[PDB]
RNA sequence: GGACCUGGCGGUGCUUCAUAUCCCUCUAGAGGAGCCUGUUCUGUAAUCGAUAAACCCCGAUCAACCUCACCACCUCUUGCUCAGCCUAUAUACCGCCAUCUUCAGCAAACCCUGAUGAAGGCUACAAAGUAAGCGCAAGUACCCACGUAAAGACGUUAGGUCAAGGUGUAGCCCAUGAGGUGGCAAGAAAUGGGCUACAUUUUCUACCCCAGAAAACUACGAUAGCCCUUAUGAAACUUAAGGGUCGAAGGUGGAUUUAGC
């Protein structure tokens, strides 16, 4: 519940969406109404999200995945 | 959940085990108004047209 | 078997909030922050704007649960000022008593 | 806590109006609550969807509706055994010959888990909420159909077929169809023996010299298959007997003596068949009575534990044996053995528990002394059981035999309160016994106080079908209590109900 | 002039009883309460809840006790377990009293997920405090 | 004809009788059980308390005639098979701290209802002394200074509450495993730490 | 509701079994089993929290629950009284009539006159407010003649705490020194003050002096007020600590404090002036709540007769 | 059964709420009702699980209707293996 | 919904208008009252539309000496309860539906008021 | 038409009076200014109800959408419901209240008077009244005995509310029902209540009561306007908060009037 950040090796290392991802996962880890299965959905939507985005995401210099 | 416990109660009424004294009132005087004429219209055949 | 229209909407509303509130949550989270790119925060401010209005929570009313009266609503009891007190005026509410003071 | 002398069994209400008096309503004042629970759950399996709706915490899985009707609608070998766990024989059977004549293949794990719930139930429905004489065993049944289908046979395929023929009195067939597992070099197990020994002795009525030669058959081919036997082979063995009631005798003990050596602990069961062979309606009973008395030794300071279903007839048995034997110091062994532990469940059904109190209190009015034998009446009744008539005139001869006339005012009371307060028999004892002889006037008084409780009784009555009739004994006594007493004013108005119903007044009443 | 849970006085010829006999000033001065839960004790929840399962279970009884009623319920909850009390008349037989004790016991605990418990006390007639 | 009812067993009760089987556990008050003439009621003018009989105000009570002294002392007398003794060396609470340097606190909450939930019993709380811990000068100095308003200096107590997992057997480790961090952190002297 | 003496003869064996009952329940002995034990266990086993105590379980004696046909099978009144309607009263007024007669013949603090509402109960007569006036008027005369004894016993039989400060007990420190406390109130402010016997005038109220601690001359003005009045300023040492309240509420409920612990080194004629100065007594005016309807306590909002 | 206990009455607190009287208008009148709660803290001391499991047991099973509980338990512990000396 | 019913005490006494300002003062007229009607009056606990019957309360518990078991009425038989119960219905209502006149038929002069009230010491007229 | 009875009224008399009350008398206010808010007029395609005392920050412990009943357009037809209706009637009602009540009277059942008329019914050194029940009172709550709450009848005003909900009667049923999209709820004017002020007993700062500054066209004084940002939210010139700019009227208020021991 509380070491969330295993999950975010499908995502940049460094960069504005690394730095949005570890807001996702402290909230999350701060969450106790939530499962860990629940948790792994919210991480897995964004990776799925960011996927579809890669075009607006190279405009702003983002190279995910 | 209004459905579940209107539901139940109605066919509680049926099966004979509950009593609603409500619906007891308005099944008389609607059966009331059958025989002073004021009885629900057909739909679609209705006063209007 | 609701007490009118009005409840039933509500009804519907409530439950249309619960079925979008992940996807709302994830797409507002884009948009609060200063960190993502403003291209793809107003791609998220059209994405969570294409939802239903019946998913939007600002929607819901707090109706009384036997007489669906919007106003005059405690809470605690989701009941109306009118059906709380015929229930706390013939003692069916513990602990509810007159104040005297 | 121990149990409330003064209150009827918990299950009821506690309430004077809600208390069952006699033990008629005791017995349908639980057959309306349970029919209740019945109408309940009718309309909890018909319309679950009102009680689906879960707020339990933790979650209550005897408390939701169940679901019998099937939901795979489809056809193939995953779909029947859906239907072989909700016991839904015609469902199974019509489906079986679909799928068998798509071709597909069965497993044979498959079709013996439909012959078990066809051989056990005999092609037939089982009892649902709402939609003996003779041989149920019916020639033209699935049963037999299915079972020559079968391209390949195991040994657990006879074994459910043989148990299903004898459980539907179809004896006869089963030995035919044992010889036929025998041909196939095949091993039966211990429960198709069982029922083998109950077909055997059952299929013919002959003597029994014959038939003990034909079990010991049986068991002999036990121990060349390798096959140990369990509590219900021997039981069958001694229940199978009970017809030879004199000639049985040595050989069940026998049977006793052979569970023993191989470590079989009898259970309650055992001894009930051994008792109800031995016992006969004999007036020695010299056999009978050192049976009961070894056996209650090695019974004595036992807790028991359910094995066989016979065991709760046990208790019923040994009472019966004891009031026939009119000896108390059994009796308090046999009542003494049910307190231990939570032997007090193996008594029985109602029909059962109020026959053992019944032969029980009984035995004690008459035997022991009356000042215990109130004790026992106060502890008893009515938190254990509701007396019949002949235990309050069981209890009216011993008042009498101790000379304690003075408790009659007392134990017409409860009468009215246990539903006998228009039993004949009992108005026609109590009042002969107060006005048998003269007593002081305090006591005199007292019978007088009855007898006007008991005429009310004749004159306001329950059957209104013929006319109020008045015993010639009981209007001979009521007057003779009252002059008596003292109440010479009403003894004058009793004079003309004697001719009216032609009833002779006898020469006492008159010179008194 | 206030009305809420009063008996207008009339001629003497009306029976009214203690619970009725007394107005909403009185209710923890004379009266108690007819349902006795932690819902409304401060840091308690669940009021809102346990109040759904009173209004339903009086008129349940209401309509399964037709014209046995002669007071009012006295619900009582301790846990899991909720302890319905009644005052009921002896006009009925009582093999439809137990009758309606398991229907509504097994109903009502298969519609609310607890043990329910119901304890009929009955009484001849309607007990009077005074005359209206 | 017309049912009529029996006569109430109080009557049949004795004086010196065993209350406890009458009464064995928690139920509403039944006039035809007690033996007691008791009366409840405001009474009316030239009036008296109402008869238990019918009465509506002794059924809200919930009377405690199941826990009557004589039951409780010999309820409790076969409640002592279960119990365990405390080690009688730990006489004082200071004697208890020098053993046991850790103190925890998990909390139970009894409502009625169906649902026995409840979101505050998840919270563990652990209290612990710095005096307890094999800390030094640096350790001891760096260690107040993670911790924030979570130590205080009147006492010199440690005090971590831990509510972020569902459960309290999480939150319970990750309180133990919060106090291990900080120890082994406290007595790793890092470079950036010259610059005091 | 008629009650005869046969009905009251049965409840009383009825409690009296009750009686024994609620003994074997408890585990006391029935016979040393009083009544103030089945209130206790009637506490116990019933317990009621409703704020009147006469709505709550009772099992009293049916003399002290329960509240006679006047006259004969033949019909003829016992009383020659019967036909006035007030028996009981007019021969009370009659008897009290002639005694007055005879006088004429042969010739207090703590106490009250009894009340209408009792005269009742010796009588079982409903009595008007008139009529208790005119015996009142009678017994009056009659104390005013030079009754005898037996009359006096008549007039008592109709006829039904000291205001000093309660001293506190001198108690004595390790050092020795001795002192006295007590506690003071005013509106939300509470105090304790201890007074030392022997002293310079120190005053430290939390631990700061009072001229620090009170900066308002009429705060320190309070606290002067009680030795000023004893003349003993500069004799003796305060130690309080007062807790609540505001400015003005914490000097009145020291000023109290140490005016009741002062009463302990000063004479007995001395503690009475103090309480009849206003030094001694607890001033009861506190804030006065808000109504629903009201701009606030009193204050009402405005009427719109426009 | 051989346990220390103290008996303290925390002070009670008294939840206040107005209502208006009528259906509709007169706003000026109004209706007061009250919830009031009343504690009472037994703090028992030197326990063991199982001591503490049956009588908690006990008496939480005859907690009446209408009476709450929280009990608070305070366990000592030992401090654990790693704390008692550094990784060097 | 079914939280939104009331008893029968209740809607009578608000479909009267017995208690109310018309009333006071001669404000309303006789010529066509309304009256109170006992819709419990013919109704037997356990009988509904589906025809069920409940053992134990709706019908006897046992027959021939055995507990009967759950049963449902046919069509054709339940349909003659429904129109045997209409029957009863009516003519209860039909007795409920002969005067002598004194000096005028409208007059209340010359009408007999009977015997007066007995005495309560033993007093008859 | 004559003579009585009751009740109401009287610019009817007399006497005792109101104890925050009728008037004078004490204190702070209102009415004058600006703002907030409600109502009435007007306006708009665009709700309803309350509306002398007893309406007017009243239902609402609350309207950006929703709430919503309104308007315009479109759509559906056994329709969430063994339908539905916020359709009319509060002058059919229950229910919950207002008011006189900062009262004590209300009243069954009897009795008597008046020739057995409607009607009426007391005198304490007593002359026809007795009275359950109701209310008052007493008890209770809060910090007591005080005080404040609460309670406060029977009636009155066909008082208020069918739009809390329910409901009798009459009415609609391809529409007087149901759903969707968008939208209005403004201000020439008048009025009620409230907030802030007109300052020096004040303004600002520090402190929380021993201070230093300010002080009339850069003073006191807007919670208004204008601009920006932020918060909530799907959505804000729009709601709220804050900052910046701005620096108006107003200079203590006529007749009249409110509250408070
Ligand atoms: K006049
Ligand atoms: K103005
Ligand atoms: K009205
Ligand atoms: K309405
Ligand atoms: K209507
Ligand atoms: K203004
Ligand atoms: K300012
Ligand atoms: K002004
Ligand atoms: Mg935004
Ligand atoms: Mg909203
Ligand atoms: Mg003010
Ligand atoms: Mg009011
Ligand atoms: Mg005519
Ligand atoms: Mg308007
Ligand atoms: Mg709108
Ligand atoms: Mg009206
Ligand atoms: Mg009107
Ligand atoms: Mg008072
Ligand atoms: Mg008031
Ligand atoms: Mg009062
Ligand atoms: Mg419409
Ligand atoms: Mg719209
Ligand atoms: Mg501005
Ligand atoms: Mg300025």
């Amino acid at each position: 519940h509380i070491f969330l950040e295993k999950h975010l090796e499908s995502f940049p290392k460094q960069g504005p969406i690394r730095h949005f991802m570890e807001l996702v996962t402290c909230g999350l880890s701060k969450n106790p109404y939530l499962s860990v299965k629940q948790k792994v959905e919210h991480i897995e939507w964004f990776r799925n999200y960011f996927n579809e985005k890669k075009d607006i995401l190279k405009e702003s210099n983002i190279q995910f995945n | 959940n209004h459905h579940t416990y209107a539901e139940l109660m109605q066919t509680l009424r049926f099966l004979g085990l509950y009593r609603d004294e409500h619906q007891d009132f308005m099944d008389e005087q609607k059966r009331l108004k059958k025989l002073r004429g004021k009885e629900k219209p057909k739909k679609g055949e209705g006063k209007r047209a | 078997h609701y007490v009118d229209w009005r409840m039933w909407r509500d009804v519907k509303r409530r439950k249309m909030a619960y079925e979008y509130a992940d996807e709302r949550l994830r797409i507002n989270s884009l948009r609060k922050n200063t960190i993502l790119p403003k291209i793809l925060q107003d791609v998220a401010d059209e994405e969570i704007a294409a939802l239903p209005r019946d998913s939007c929570p600002v929607r819901i009313r707090n109706r009384c649960v036997m007489t669906s009266r919007p106003r005059g609503v405690k809470r605690r009891w989701r009941l109306s000022r009118i059906v709380f007190r015929h229930l706390a005026d013939h003692g069916q509410l513990s602990g509810i008593q007159r104040a005297t003071w | 806590v121990n149990r409330d002398t003064t209150a009827v069994p918990y299950v009821f209400q506690d309430d004077p109006y809600l208390m069952p008096a006699s033990s008629l309503e005791s017995r349908s004042f639980l057959l309306a609550k349970k029919s209740g629970e019945n109408v309940a759950k009718f309309i909890i399996n018909s319309y679950p969807k009102y009680f689906q709706k879960d707020i339990a915490e933790p979650h209550i899985p005897c408390l939701m509706p169940e679901y019998f009707e099937p939901q795979i609608k489809d056809i193939s070998e995953a779909a029947l055994k859906e239907r072989i766990e909700l016991r839904k024989v015609k469902a199974s059977v019509d489906m079986f010959d679909q799928l068998l004549q798509a071709g597909t293949t069965v497993s044979l794990e498959t079709t013996n888990s439909l012959l078990d719930l066809l051989c056990y139930y005999g092609d037939q429905e089982p009892s649902t909420d709402y939609h003996q004489f003779g041989v149920t065993w019916r020639a033209k049944n699935n049963a037999e159909r299915i079972f020559s289908l079968m391209p390949e046979k195991n040994e657990h395929s006879y074994c459910t077929m043989i148990r299903g023929m004898v459980k539907h009195r179809a004896y006869e067939q089963a030995l035919n169809l044992y010889t036929e597992l025998l041909n196939n070099r095949l091993h039966a197990d211990v429960y198709t023996f069982n029922a083998l020994i109950e077909a055997t002795v059952c299929a013919i009525n002959e003597k029994f010299e014959e038939k003990w030669s034909k079990i010991l058959e049986l068991l002999r081919h036990m121990v060349a298959q390798k096959v140990k036997p369990n509590l219900q082979t021997f039981n069958t063995i001694l229940k199978c007997l009970r017809r030879f009631h004199v000639f049985a005798r040595s050989p069940a003990l026998q049977v006793l003596r052979e569970m023993k050596a191989i470590g079989i602990e009898p259970s309650l069961a055992t001894y009930h068949h051994i008792i109800r062979l031995f016992d006969q309606p004999g007036d020695p009973l010299k056999r009978s009575s050192f049976i009961i008395y070894d056996i209650m030794n090695e019974l004595m300071g036992k807790r028991f534990s359910p094995k066989d279903p016979d065991d709760d007839k046990f208790f019923q048995s040994a009472m019966s044996i004891c009031s026939s034997l009119r000896d108390l110091e059994l009796a308090y062994q046999v009542h003494g053995l049910l307190k231990t532990g939570d032997n007090w469940k193996f008594i029985g059904p109602d029909q059962h528990r109020n026959f053992y109190y019944s032969k029980f209190f009984d035995l004690i009015c008459l035997m022991e002394q009356i000042d215990v034998t109130l004790k026992w009446y106060e502890d008893l009744i009515p938190s254990a059981y509701f007396p019949h008539s002949q235990t309050m005139i069981h209890l009216l001869q011993a008042l009498d035999v101790a000379n304690r006339l003075e408790v009659i005012p007392k134990i017409w009371k409860d009468s009215k309160e246990y539903g006998h307060t228009f039993r004949s028999d009992l108005r026609e004892e109590i009042l002969m016994l107060m006005a048998r002889d003269k007593h002081p006037p305090e006591l005199q008084v007292a019978f007088a106080d009855c007898a006007a409780d008991i005429k009310s009784a004749y004159e306001s009555q329950p059957i209104r079908q013929t006319a109020q009739d008045w015993p010639a004994t009981s209007l001979n006594c009521i007057a003779i209590l009252f002059l008596r007493a003292g109440r010479t004013q009403e003894a004058w108005k009793m004079l003309g109900l004697f001719r009216k119903h032609n009833k002779i007044p006898r020469s006492e009443l008159l010179n008194e | 002039k206030n009305r809420a849970a009063r008996v207008r006085v009339s001629k003497g010829d009306k029976p009214v009883t203690y619970e009725e006999a007394h107005a909403p000033h009185y209710i923890a001065h004379r009266k108690g309460w007819l349902s006795l839960h932690t819902g409304n004790l401060d840091g308690e929840d669940h009021a809102a809840e346990r109040t759904v399962e009173d209004v339903f279970l009086r008129k349940f009884m209401w309509g399964t006790f037709p014209g046995c009623l002669a007071d009012q319920l006295v619900l009582k909850r301790r846990g899991n377990q909720l302890e319905i009390c009644a005052v009921v008349l002896r006009q009925l037989s009582p093999h439809k009293y137990y009758f309606l004790v398991g229907y509504s016991e097994t109903l009502l605990s298969y519609f609310y997920k607890c043990p329910v418990r119901l304890h009929l006390q009955t009484v001849p007639s309607k007990v009077v405090y005074k005359y209206l | 004809p017309r049912r009529k009812a029996l006569p109430p067993r109080t009557e049949k009760m004795a004086v010196d009788q065993d209350w406890p089987s009458v009464y064995p556990v928690a139920a509403p008050f039944k006039p035809s059980a007690v033996p007691l003439p008791v009366r409840m009621g405001y009474p009316v003018k030239k009036g008296v308390p109402m008869a238990k009989e019918g009465n509506l105000e002794l059924l809200k009570i919930p009377n405690f005639l199941h826990l009557t002294p004589v039951a409780i002392k010999k309820h409790c007398e076969a409640l002592k098979d279960f119990c365990t003794e405390w080690p009688a060396a730990l006489d004082s609470d200071e004697k208890c701290e020098k053993h046991f340097p850790i103190e925890i606190d998990s909390t139970d909450y009894v409502s009625s209802g169906p649902s026995v939930r409840n979101p505050r019993a998840r919270v563990v709380v652990l209290r612990v002394k710095l005096s307890s811990l094999n800390l030094d000068d640096h350790a001891k100095k760096k260690l107040i200074k993670l911790v924030g308003e979570r130590y205080c200096k009147t006492t010199d107590v440690l005090t971590i509450k831990t509510d972020r997992c569902p459960l309290r057997r999480q939150n319970y480790d990750y309180a133990v495993y919060l106090l291990t961090v900080l120890y082994h952190e406290s007595w790793n002297t890092e470079e950036w730490e010259k610059s005091k | 509701e008629t009650y005869t003496e046969d009905f009251i003869k049965k409840q009383i064996e009825e409690f009296n079994i009750g009686k024994r009952h609620l003994a074997n329940m408890m585990g006391e002995d029935p016979e040393t089993f009083t009544q103030e034990d089945i209130d206790r266990a009637i506490a116990y086993l019933f317990p009621s929290g409703l704020f009147e105590k006469r709505a709550r379980p009772v099992m009293k004696h049916p003399e002290q629950i329960f509240p006679a046909i006047q006259w004969g099978e033949d019909g003829r009144p016992f009383h020659y009284l019967f036909y006035t309607g007030k028996q009981s009263y007019y021969s009370l007024m009659h008897d009290v009539y002639g005694m007055l007669l005879n006088l004429e013949k042969h010739q207090v603090i703590g106490s009250r006159w009894l009340i209408k509402e009792e005269l009742e109960e010796m009588l079982v007569e409903k009595l008007s407010d008139l009529d208790y006036m005119q015996f009142i008027r009678l017994l009056e005369k009659l104390l005013t003649s030079q009754c005898g004894a037996a009359e006096e016993e008549f007039v008592q039989r109709f006829r039904r705490e000291s205001k000093k400060q309660l001293i506190e007990p001198v108690q004595y420190d390790e050092q020795g020194m001795a002192f006295s406390k007590s506690e003071g109130k005013r509106k939300t402010a509470k105090a304790e003050a201890i007074v030392y016997k022997h002293g310079s005038g120190r005053i430290k109220v939390n631990g700061i002096d009072y001229q620090l601690y009170f900066p308002i001359t009429q705060d320190r003005e309070q606290l002067m007020f009680p030795f000023h009045f004893v003349d003993r300023l500069g004799k003796h040492d305060v130690t309080c600590t007062v807790s609540g309240g505001g400015r003005s509420a914490q000097a009145g409920a020291i000023r109290l404090a140490m005016a009741k612990a002062l009463c302990s080194f000063v004479t007995e004629d001395e503690v009475e002036w103090m309480r009849q100065a206003g030094l001694l007594t607890t001033d009861p005016r506190v804030r006065e709540r808000k109504k629903p309807g009201q701009e606030g306590a009193r204050r009402k909002f405005t009427w719109k007769k426009r | 059964l051989g346990i220390s206990i103290k008996v303290h009455e925390p002070p009670r607190k008294i939840e206040r709420f107005t209502l208006l009287q009528s259906v509709h208008i007169y706003k000026k009148h109004r209706v007061q009702y009250e919830m009031r709660t009343l504690y009472r803290c037994l703090e028992l001391e030197h326990l063991t699980g199982s001591t503490a499991d049956v009588y908690l047991e006990y008496i939480q099973r005859n907690l009446p209707e209408g009476v709450a509980m929280e009990v608070t338990k305070t366990q000592l512990e030992q401090l654990p293996e790693h704390i008692k000396e550094p990784i060097w | 919904s079914f939280f939104t019913k009331l008893t029968a005490d209740e809607l009578w006494k608000g479909a009267l208008a017995e208690t109310g300002a018309g009333a006071k003062k001669g404000r309303g007229k006789r010529t066509k009252k309304k009256k109170r009607k006992d819709l419990n009056r013919g109704q037997i606990i356990g009988e509904g539309r589906y025809g069920f019957l409940w053992p134990g309360l709706n019908v006897p518990l046992m027959k021939n000496g055995a507990v009967q078991t759950i049963a449902q009425r046919s069509k054709e038989e339940q349909e003659k309860v429904e129109a045997d119960m209409i029957q009863q219905r009516e003519e209860w209502d039909r007795k409920k539906k002969k005067r002598e006149r004194g000096w005028s038929g409208n007059s209340w002069g010359g009408i007999s008021l009977g015997p007066p009230d007995p005495g309560p010491c033993g007093e008859t007229y």
